[PDB]
């Protein structure tokens, strides 16, 4: 378990849990807001 | 000798202590070399009296009615012949140029060869020749007076120039449309001034 | 007795040393006697992979 | 041919000449700590310029610098 | 220091210092430099004094408005009206703002750099008056009201500030949202509690209650 | 009227390239059954599409000879006019998040530099130390202008040069 969260910190912890957060809040803000190409104002 | 302060609490500059019209003004330190705030003490005196007599000469043409600051040269594209008060001088508009410049030349020629730092700023002898410069009390006063005086006429001929571009009116003319309705005829409401 | 004192960082100032002006502790001074005694050690690598260097007693100086 | 310099940089590893592959400098007196010795180039003739002698000198900056010159038959590696 | 804003176990760093309205409230450590928190200090003071006396413009007025004692308008267009007036001074109010402003403004600057260094006749005879006793605290200001040992009620303006700040980021919120008032919305809510309410104005997620 | 270009409600070009799209998507939408998945799907994107082209048209937006938008970016002409959020306030959402980021990024890389072997931490992060860091940085302007005034980020020249 200790030497498991040792492990999640490299690459395959954020850079991974990173850039999924990212890549799923703009495809949820491009999916529910759909497609915007300017600011309300 | 020093006259006040510009902002009241400011830290002095120590490179003004003991020059007339102190204010402690300096913000950007310019003048910080000792060689420079030389010239640039004959720059403020030189442009001041030149100043002095530009503001003079705008407000008398309008006061005694003669016309506009900005109409003055203006004949010369109209072709009608040159007036002082209506006097009608001769001539033509080469020649004024010409003799400009030729008696600017000699003047300042002469002006730029005094090699005396003290002199160069404040002549002596044929410039001053009612002696009011003899008292050593009343030489200070009349310095600081004559600095501040032209410290106002600089300013007032970029606000000549400034309000003559954004609203064609006169100098007089604008005043009396400012005095009219002040909250009304500003600066604001030109629509050039502040965009 | 001649160089600096051992433990004590100091930095470098050899003009063509990929450390430079950067600070570094000292193995030893050489006490022996040599042109080059002061051994400064630095844990960052260079371009060569050497951790340490001998240089002159006139370029090294004080602490940041 | 390839003008090659040692400098007072150095603390005699022995290195620079169980790395060269043409046995090109020597190692004579030199006031040292604990080895004491200095390289030096007597000849040339032979020498490739090969930059081997730099990889393994750890001193820095380096000990020796190969000043690239002319080429010829040794210097070419040329069996033909 | 004060009750603190984490009633448990939340230590503060640099907080333990005496300060006006300290509850130990400064999770992104923005007042650790002392000459910086010095200089927040009286952001607060200038900030909350000018929010007090906007929201009393705003509450004290529109409260008569609603029992009908007088018909002023609203804020959200009181800005609009002024100017149709039949004697309107137009907007050379701007800029005279500015200036006015500027040149007492930069008067409290330097004081902030020089505290109480107010040159001797740097100001016709009242140069005397303008020293203050502490940065954001002038004397010559307070007529009566300050003489007393229990300087200490500096609290209750502090924390009527912070809620005067609160309340007009409320109503800056609300008159954008809800349409109406701040008097106007009190009401509406006081008559109906559970409809008019944030989650119906302002969210985007629950606009799609279809059962 | 700005650069000849002309609000995109009056463009002939733009509603004709509307019309255009739409009837290329009902040509491959007529080949299916109204209850079908496909046939939602083609009905959806053709609503979003009639959004797209709704939308776009409020505030004020150029489309040119082209009939395609075309973005504004002179601070100025967005000004006097209604154009601020083509490309003016979206720049200082990006300089905002940047900051942001560069912010915790320093100031985690700077934390690092004291303890033992810090190398270790840059490929094995301090995971709980970036979070904290990650909910601090949303006030870095206030912390970059008086840390700038602070000089805690101007190093005093002791760096390795060679000239
Ligand atoms: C930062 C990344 C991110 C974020 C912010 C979200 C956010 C959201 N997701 Mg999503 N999701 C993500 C990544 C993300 N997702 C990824 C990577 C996948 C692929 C596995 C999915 C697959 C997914 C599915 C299948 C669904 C969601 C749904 C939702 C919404 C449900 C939350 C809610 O309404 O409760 C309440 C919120 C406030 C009270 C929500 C806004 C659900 C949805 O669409 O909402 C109805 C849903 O059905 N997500
Ligand atoms: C500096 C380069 C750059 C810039 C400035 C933009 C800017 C933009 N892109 Mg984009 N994009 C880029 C490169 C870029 N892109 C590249 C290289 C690709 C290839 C992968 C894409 C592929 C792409 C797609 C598929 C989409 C965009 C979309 C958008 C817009 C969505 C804004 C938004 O999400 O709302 C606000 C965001 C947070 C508040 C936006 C104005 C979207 C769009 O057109 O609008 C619907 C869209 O769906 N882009
Ligand atoms: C080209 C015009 C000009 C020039 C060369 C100067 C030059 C100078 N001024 Mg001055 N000033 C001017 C116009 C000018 N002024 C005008 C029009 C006003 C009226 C607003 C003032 C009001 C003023 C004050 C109140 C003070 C100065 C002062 C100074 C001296 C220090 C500042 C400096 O060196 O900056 C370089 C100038 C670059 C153009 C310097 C020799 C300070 C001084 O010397 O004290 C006596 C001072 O206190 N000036
Ligand atoms: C560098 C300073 C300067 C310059 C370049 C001018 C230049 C000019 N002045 Mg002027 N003037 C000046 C200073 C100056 N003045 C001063 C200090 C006064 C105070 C008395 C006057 C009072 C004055 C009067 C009363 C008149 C002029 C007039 C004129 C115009 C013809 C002047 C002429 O030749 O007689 C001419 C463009 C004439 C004019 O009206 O211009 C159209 C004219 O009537 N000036
Ligand atoms: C002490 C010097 C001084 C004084 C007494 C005035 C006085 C006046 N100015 Mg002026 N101004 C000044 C300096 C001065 N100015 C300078 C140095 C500039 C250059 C930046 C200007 C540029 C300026 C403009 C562009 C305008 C005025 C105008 C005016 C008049 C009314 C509007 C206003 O208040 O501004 C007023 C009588 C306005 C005007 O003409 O009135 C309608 C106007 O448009 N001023
Ligand atoms: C910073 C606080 C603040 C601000 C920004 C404003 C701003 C404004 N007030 Mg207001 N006011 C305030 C506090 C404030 N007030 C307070 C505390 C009171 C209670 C005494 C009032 C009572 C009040 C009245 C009765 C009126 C305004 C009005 C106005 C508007 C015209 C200004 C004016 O009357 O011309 C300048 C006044 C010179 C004396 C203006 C937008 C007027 C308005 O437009 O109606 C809404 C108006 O009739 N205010
Ligand atoms: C390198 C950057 C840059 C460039 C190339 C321009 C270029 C331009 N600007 Mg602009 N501007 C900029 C930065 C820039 N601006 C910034 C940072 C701001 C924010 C303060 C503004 C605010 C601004 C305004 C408010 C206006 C312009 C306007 C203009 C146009 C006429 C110039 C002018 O103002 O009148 C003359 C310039 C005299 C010095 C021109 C093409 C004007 C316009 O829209 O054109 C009609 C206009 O009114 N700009
Ligand atoms: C005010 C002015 C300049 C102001 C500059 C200032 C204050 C600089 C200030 C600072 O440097 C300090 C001090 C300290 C620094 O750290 C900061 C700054 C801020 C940089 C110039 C005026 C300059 C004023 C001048 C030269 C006036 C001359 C008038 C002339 C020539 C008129 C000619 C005629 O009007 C007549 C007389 C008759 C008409 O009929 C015909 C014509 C020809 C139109
Ligand atoms: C709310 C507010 C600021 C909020 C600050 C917050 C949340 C900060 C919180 C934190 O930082 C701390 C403390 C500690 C940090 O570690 C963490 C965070 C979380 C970062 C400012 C209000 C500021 C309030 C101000 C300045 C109010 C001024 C109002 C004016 C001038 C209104 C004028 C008029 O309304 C009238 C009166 C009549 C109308 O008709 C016309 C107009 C013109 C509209
Ligand atoms: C200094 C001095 C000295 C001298 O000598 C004496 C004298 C004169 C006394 C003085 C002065 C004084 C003064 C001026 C005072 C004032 C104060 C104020 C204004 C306050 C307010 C204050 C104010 C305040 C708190 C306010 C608050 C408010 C609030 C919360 C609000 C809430 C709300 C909201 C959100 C929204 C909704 O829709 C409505 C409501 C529900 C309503
Ligand atoms: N009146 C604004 C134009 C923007 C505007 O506010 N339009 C009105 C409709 S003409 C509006 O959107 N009102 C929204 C509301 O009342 O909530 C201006 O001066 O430019
Ligand atoms: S360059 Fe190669 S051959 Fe020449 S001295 Fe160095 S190691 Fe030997
Ligand atoms: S390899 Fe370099 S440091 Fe080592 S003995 Fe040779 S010249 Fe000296
Ligand atoms: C405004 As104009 C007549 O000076 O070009
Ligand atoms: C008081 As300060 C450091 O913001 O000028
Ligand atoms: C968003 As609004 C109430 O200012 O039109």
């Amino acid at each position: 378990m200790k030497d498991f969260t040792t492990y999640l910190s490299t690459a395959p912890v954020v850079g991974l849990g990173w850039a999924i957060f990212t890549s799923g809040l703009l495809i949820e803000i491009n999916r529910f807001f759909p497609d915007p190409l300017v600011f309300s104002f | 000798q020093r006259a006040g302060n510009f902002a009241p609490g400011s830290e002095p500059k120590e490179y003004l202590n003991d020059l007339p019209g102190n204010f402690n003004f300096d913000p950007l330190e310019l003048g910080k070399e000792k060689g420079t705030l030389q010239r640039y003490r004959e720059a403020e005196l030189i442009h001041c009296r030149w100043a002095m007599l530009g503001a003079a000469g705008c407000l008398a043409v309008e006061v005694l009615g003669l016309g506009n600051w900005y109409d003055a040269p203006l004949w010369a594209v109209t072709g009608d012949k040159p007036t002082w008060f209506g006097i009608e001088v001769p001539f033509d508009i080469a020649t004024i140029l010409g003799v400009e410049v030729v008696a600017m030349a000699v003047a300042e020629g002469l002006r730029n060869d005094n090699q005396d730092m003290e002199k160069r700023l404040y002549p002596g002898g044929a410039f001053d020749p009612l002696g009011f410069s003899k008292d050593p009390k009343s030489f200070e006063d009349k310095k600081l007076k004559e600095l501040k005086n032209g410290r106002l006429a600089m300013v007032a001929c970029l606000g000549f120039a400034g309000q003559h571009a954004a609203t064609g009116k006169p100098i007089l003319a604008a005043l009396g449309d400012h005095l009219s309705s002040p909250f009304f005829n500003n600066f604001a409401t030109n629509g050039v001034s502040v965009p | 007795e001649i160089g600096p004192k051992r433990g004590s960082l100091v930095k470098v100032l050899r003009p063509e040393s990929y450390w430079y002006n950067q600070v570094g502790k000292v193995v030893s001074v050489d006490q022996s006697g040599i042109r080059y005694p002061v051994v400064v050690r630095f844990e960052n690598q260079n371009y060569a992979g050497v951790s340490t260097n001998n240089y002159a007693l006139d370029e090294i100086e004080e602490v940041k | 041919a390839h003008v090659v310099k040692i400098y007072d940089t150095c603390i005699g590893c022995t290195q620079c000449v169980r790395a060269c592959p043409l046995d090109v400098l020597e190692m004579v007196p030199w006031d040292g700590c604990k080895a004491a010795q200095m390289a030096s180039s007597p000849r040339t003739e032979d020498c490739v310029g090969c930059k081997r002698c730099e990889t393994a000198c750890p001193t820095d900056f380096l000990s020796v610098r190969v000043y690239l010159g002319n080429e010829s038959t040794r210097s070419l590696g040329l069996a033909y | 220091d004060r009750p603190l804003w984490y009633p448990g176990a939340t230590p503060p760093a640099h907080l333990d210092g005496s300060m006006l309205g300290d509850y130990g409230f400064d999770p992104l450590r923005l007042g650790t430099n002392p000459d910086r928190m010095k200089w927040f200090r009286e952001a607060e003071l200038t900030n909350g004094r000018w929010a007090m006396a906007a929201v009393v413009g705003i509450l004290f007025t529109d409260v008569f408005t609603s029992i009908g004692l007088v018909g002023l308008p609203k804020w959200w267009e009181a800005g609009a009206q002024t100017y149709p007036i039949d004697n309107q001074t137009l907007r050379t109010l701007a800029i005279i703002e500015f200036l006015l402003f500027g040149w007492v403004e930069t008067k409290r600057l330097y004081d902030l750099r020089n505290p109480g260094s107010q040159g001797d006749g740097s100001f016709l005879g009242i140069t005397d008056g303008l020293k203050g006793t502490e940065n954001g605290y002038p004397g010559g200001i307070f007529d009566p009201l300050g003489y007393s040992k229990t300087s200490p009620e500096k609290l209750d303006e502090l924390q009527n500030g912070r809620l005067a700040m609160l309340a007009f980021l409320g109503f800056a919120s609300t008159a954008a949202v809800n349409g109406q008032g701040p008097i106007e919305s009190l009401q509406t809510h006081l008559a109906d509690p559970f409809h008019v309410t944030f989650a119906t104005n302002g969210v985007s997620i629950p606009h799609f209650t279809e059962f | 009227d700005i650069a000849g270009l002309t609000p995109c409600s009056e463009s002939k070009a733009y509603n004709k390239l509307e019309r255009k799209e739409l009837k290329v998507l009902d040509k491959r939408l007529k080949q299916y059954e109204p209850g079908s998945a496909p046939y939602l799907a083609l009905q959806a994107t053709k609503e979003r599409t009639e959004n797209r082209f709704k939308t776009y048209a409020k505030q004020g937006l150029l489309c040119g000879n082209d009939g395609l938008p075309h973005l504004i970016s002179d601070p100025g002409l967005a000004l006097r006019f209604n154009h601020a959020g083509e490309v003016f306030i979206p720049t200082f959402g990006f300089l905002y998040v940047a900051g942001y980021i560069g912010h915790v990024g320093r100031q985690y890389i700077i934390l690092s530099k004291e303890d033992a072997k810090p190398t270790d931490k840059e490929i094995i992060l301090d995971v709980p130390l970036a979070l904290k860091l990650a909910f601090q940085g949303w006030a870095w302007p206030l912390a970059s202008i008086q840390e700038l005034r602070n000089g805690s980020l101007l190093e005093k020249d002791e760096n390795i040069t060679v000239s």
